[PDB]
């Protein structure tokens, strides 16, 4: 029935508009002359030396416009304006004589977006993610199909999970999975790290946090990748030393942004943590964050897969066998495997033989092992 | 020489006209208008002539 409604009215649109508008176009005149008349009349409306800054808007036809000299002057707007683009703080155009609001133009914003959004589609995709099928499917359930198929949730009733934590040892492809989600999803992923929000002075950290959240909401319904936060806050302590008190304030602002009084758009939060037991018990509150995911060290088969995917762009030798590296039943993250591959390649390059060797990979193993 | 001296007389005569401001172009758009900064005072748009 709903399909019938939409189809019926849609055909109505096509017929109405196309036929009548094409009749008028066949009798094209009475349109171009009026358009040129109107454009020249707008030009006649003073366009000398002109600019304006919008401090605020009183109501329709009336607003306050300030100039670089502080020419705060209140003026009655000219309806010729585009209207509805008059956000406070917008750069308005003002007649030289009457300071009439006739145009607005910014076409330039803070490059925070261009700084915190770099390589939106990194070289790593889910093909580059060797293994972790369960985690991949769960994160997709949490993030993508809510966005790529906003039909199932809508028809069944619930809204999707908001915050998703990925917790595990230091290096298990957390940033890799974030990058792959960014690349596969059309939304404007946002990279964020925990070592920059710790600002020098009070209020700076929460201010940039709120600005980051607002940017995420505005520019795109996308993901925000909050990396390590345990260096932030670590629950709400007795709140004695000023720095930690301020950082606790920063987490509380984060908590309000994660789920506050007003509302929240279609922006999903993805946390990445080395350790989770120490995080604020309240922050992970099930209402806010759900689908905490183990990202453990790869097993032997996952290690095989990771070596293979890393080395796909690595012409291994016939003698080079990638099983002596799976031999080691110790801590070898995906980053560790990448380091092993890179070290083997670099050592082969140093010893001048174009083709890597099993001994080179062995030495890479010993020299990549830390403990 | 006559041209030199005529030039001088006119130069005196019509130097009463005011000069011009130096502005930094910031952006351009349709021939009708182009943006420019007029130091020290703020940034504006100007209706360019037929140059
Ligand atoms: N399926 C996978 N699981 C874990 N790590 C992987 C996988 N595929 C590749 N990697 C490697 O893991 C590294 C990224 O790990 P990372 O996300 O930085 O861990 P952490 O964020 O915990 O430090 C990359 O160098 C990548 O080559
Ligand atoms: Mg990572």
């Amino acid at each position: 029935r709903l399909k019938l409604l939409k189809l019926e009215r849609i055909k109505d649109y096509l017929l109405m508009e196309e036929e009548f508008i094409r009749n008028q176009e066949q009798m094209k005149p009475l349109e171009e002359k009026q358009e040129e008349e109107r454009s020249k009349v707008d030009d006649l409306r003073g366009t000398p030396m002109s600019v304006g800054t919008l401090e605020e808007i009183i109501d329709d036809n009336h607003a306050i416009v300030s100039t670089s000299v502080g020419s705060e002057h209140y003026v009655s707007i000219l309806s010729f304006v585009d209207k509805d683009l008059l956000e406070p703080g917008c750069s308005v155009l003002l007649n030289h004589k009457v300071h009439a609001v006739i145009g607005v133009l910014m076409d330039d914003t803070d490059p925070l977006v261009t700084v915190m959004k770099v390589e939106k589609a990194p070289q790593e995709t889910y093909a580059d993610i060797g293994g972790l099928d369960n985690q991949i499917q769960e994160i997709k359930e949490s993030v993508e199909l809510p966005l790529t198929h906003p039909e199932y949730y809508e028809e069944m009733g619930i809204k999707p999970p908001k915050g998703v934590i990925l917790y595990g040892p230091p290096g298990t492809g957390k940033t890799l999975l974030a990058k792959a989600v960014a690349n596969q999803t059309s939304a404007t992923f946002l990279r964020v790290v925990g070592s920059e929000l710790i600002q020098k002075y009070l209020g700076d950290g929460p201010k940039l946090v709120r600005e980051l959240f607002r940017v995420a909401e505005e520019h795109a319904p996308s993901i925000v990748f909050i990396d390590e936060i345990d260096a932030i806050g670590t629950k709400r302590y007795d709140s004695n030393s000023g720095g930690e008190r301020e950082i606790q304030r920063t987490m509380l602002e984060l908590l309000n942004q994660l789920d506050g009084f007003d509302s929240r758009g279609d922006v999903k939060v993805i946390m990445a943590t080395n350790r989770i037991e120490t995080l604020d018990p309240a922050l992970i509150r099930p209402g806010r964050i759900d689908r905490k995911i183990e990202f453990p060290l790869p097993d032997e088969k996952t290690k095989k897969r990771i070596f293979q995917i890393h080395t796909s762009r690595m012409t291994l030798a016939d003698d080079v066998t990638l099983d002596d590296l799976i031999m080691a039943k110790d801590d070898l993250s995906g980053a560790d495997i990448k380091a092993i591959c890179t070290e083997a390649g670099l050592m082969a390059l140093r010893e001048r033989r174009m083709k890597v060797t099993n001994e080179d990979f062995k030495k890479s193993k010993e020299n990549v092992l830390y403990k | 020489l006559n041209a030199k001296v005529r030039l001088l007389r006119e130069e005196l005569q019509l130097l009463q006209e005011q000069g011009s401001y130096v502005g930094e172009v910031v952006r351009a758009m349709d021939k009708k208008k182009v943006l420019v900064k007029v130091h020290p005072e703020g940034k504006f748009v100007v209706d360019v002539d037929k140059n």
